[PDB]
């Protein structure tokens, strides 16, 4: 879905969203698309292991540095492990499944160490009812670390703000985290036609250009 | 290492 992702960035983008004579920006507002899932924390290991991150529900996944994934369900006990190829499986800790004694145990260190080091992103936000979807991939530029998830979300946190977006093409939305941690979902279509303001408008452009390096990867 | 706020 990142190719339709880039259609509807482009159709805002391209409509001049802030060089409107008017800007109405609450009128884009969407309370019902407010997404399903997003990453709360992560941590990065892929000095040595990959990275490790936590999704709102508070559930967490690795990719690690061999292209597997694994996730812990937030029951505490179930998983579920994805080969590079893509090839899922169902699995339970308290199955003790030895071939992955070392990435569980890897998994858990990362779950403690952002258990206690970090603030859940979005903590003031309810998600609305929805698998749960893993990281496919992701990467940081001077200015921020982009993450794609397998459900078609597009998540990128700023780093000199603090500012965040979190795109969905399935929606065809954007939620926009601010500075005050004010959070903010809008439909693309309508940001088209009632417009929005300046950062809003510039963060989107920054987002076409990383889903551009997406799609070219 | 690096990591999230």
């Amino acid at each position: 879905h990142l190719s339709d992702m880039l259609q509807q960035l482009h159709s805002v983008n391209a409509s001049k969203p802030s060089e409107r004579g008017l800007v109405r920006q609450e009128e884009a507002e969407d309370p019902a698309c407010i997404p399903i899932f997003w990453v709360s924390k992560w941590v990065d290991y892929s000095d040595k292991y990959g990275l490790g991150y936590q999704l709102c529900d508070n559930s967490v996944g690795v990719l690690f540095n061999d292209s597997t994934r694994l996730i812990l369900y937030n029951d505490g006990d179930s998983l579920q492990y994805i080969e590079r190829d893509g090839t899922e499986s169902y699995l339970t800790v308290s199955s003790h499944p030895n071939s992955l004694m070392k990435k569980i145990t890897l998994l858990k260190y990362f779950r403690n160490y952002m258990s206690e080091h970090l603030l859940k992103a979005g903590a003031n936000i309810t998600p609305r009812e929805g698998r749960l979807p893993y990281l496919r991939t992701w990467f940081r530029t001077r200015s921020a670390i982009i993450l794609h998830l397998s459900n078609g979300s597009v998540q990128i946190n700023f780093f000199q703000d603090h500012t965040k977006l979190i795109l969905c093409p399935l929606m065809a939305a954007v939620t926009y985290i601010d500075e005050k941690r004010d959070f903010r979902t809008y439909r693309l279509s309508l940001l088209e036609e009632y417009g929005c303001c300046k950062e809003l408008a510039s963060r989107l452009r920054y987002a076409r250009t990383m889903v551009d390096k997406l799609l070219s990867s | 290492p690096p990591h999230s706020t």
